[PDB]
């Protein structure tokens, strides 16, 4: 639910 | 040794990342900042937004300086845009010292802020090589190190359990956050925190793949990622073996896809039928490696309920990716992770807070004689 560059 | 002020400084929701409290501006403006070892930009909301309860007010800061330049940062999932600048920054439950750093003032965003996450900004702990717009924008931690005596290193301990918690040790290693010994794996290249996986096991059974597929096109540690992301080929092979191991019970294809979620009567979760997963990582000594092992309590993330009722439900937290392997929270929640930047290495140890049952425990063992490990890296 988060997938951070 | 012991950092009693920083222990327990993290919080977060399940599947919504971990954050720490920080201040910005003069006087200090309090804001929750998610910890992302997957990026290198320090950015905070600086304009009204439905999912924001507060934000950075530049006109209220007497120590604010405008760099007169915009910036755009797209993430695997989510993105924002804003204006660059600098200001005084501090970490209340962290090193007692204020520093000046570059700050991206987010004015526009898309599927970045999460409704009810409780955080309003992001702290990219990676290296400048992946900082936007370019590697000239010095990252937060770099500034902290150059402006203070804080050692070039930080550690993380993420604990599962819909509140979550944990601790970020800045400048050191807290010996009370783990048990056993710490095993380090060399940081391949300094941009993302890249490592090299040389062998994968499922309940002791080797996946038997070229150790290159495990790192295609790379393997990184991201506190900013929920799941254990695996390249397409490796994903298929792991799911297959994990299905076999738990064959004593069948689940719909939706479950393994991460779509649907399985449930069981309160406290009847059959953990024992689910296999343990082990990842062997390159060691610091030539031909030497070590392994970390997690439990279904790590890769079966608990959620609400199919009918929002009363029953233990979970979601498969292992998915496929096309941008390499991502050891997210499902991996990290099992260990105390030391990001030894000074020595270009990442240490792993059993976390003293990791979730588990009386029969099994997460582990970190070594050493294992492994030949041809250099070849495991993708080019």
């Amino acid at each position: 639910e988060v997938n951070x560059a | 040794g012991s950092f009693v002020e920083m222990v327990d400084n993290l919080r977060g929701k399940s599947g919504q990342g971990y954050y720490v409290e920080m201040t910005v501006g003069s006087p200090p403006q309090t804001l929750n900042i998610l910890v992302d070892t997957g990026s290198s930009n320090f950015a905070v909301g600086a304009a009204p937004h439905p999912f924001l309860h507060r934000y950075y007010q530049r006109q209220l800061s007497s120590t604010y300086r405008d760099l007169r330049k915009g910036v755009y940062v797209p993430y695997t999932q989510g993105k924002w845009e804003g204006e660059l600048g600098t200001d005084l920054v501090s970490i209340p439950h962290g090193p007692n010292v204020t520093v000046r750093a570059n700050i991206a003032a987010i004015t526009e965003s898309d599927k970045f802020f999460i409704n009810g996450s409780n955080w309003e900004g992001i702290l990219g702990l990676a290296y400048a090589e992946i900082a936007r717009p370019d590697d000239s924008l010095e990252p937060f931690f770099d500034s902290l190190v150059k402006q203070t005596h804080v050692p070039n290193l930080f550690s993380l301990q993420l604990c599962g359990a819909a509140s979550v918690g944990g601790s970020m040790i800045i400048g050191g290693i807290d010996h009370s956050l783990y048990t056993g010994s710490l095993w380090y794996t060399p940081i391949r290249r300094e941009w993302y925190y890249e490592v090299i996986i040389v062998r994968v096991e499922i309940n002791g059974q080797d996946l038997k793949m070229d150790c290159k597929e495990y790192n295609y096109d790379k393997s990184i540690v991201d506190s900013g990622t929920t799941n254990l992301r695996l390249p397409k080929k490796v994903f298929e092979a792991a799911v297959k073996s994990i299905k076999a191991a738990s064959s004593t019970e069948k689940f719909p294809d939706g479950f393994w896809l991460g779509e649907q979620l399985v449930c069981w009567q309160a406290g009847t979760t059959p953990w024992n039928i689910f296999p343990v997963i082990s990842l062997y990582l390159m060691g610091e000594v030539t031909n030497q490696s070590f392994r970390i092992t997690i439990l279904p309590q790590q890769y079966l993330r608990p959620v609400e309920d199919v009918a929002t009722s009363q029953d233990d439900c979970y979601k498969f937290a292992i998915s496929q990716s096309s941008t390499g392997t991502v050891m997210g929270a499902v991996i990290m929640e099992g260990f105390y992770v030391v990001f030894d930047r000074a020595r270009k290495r990442i240490g792993f140890a059993v976390s003293a807070c990791h979730v588990h049952d009386e029969f099994r425990t997460a582990a970190v063992e070594g050493p294992f004689v492994t030949l041809d490990m250099e070849d495991c890296g993708y080019n």
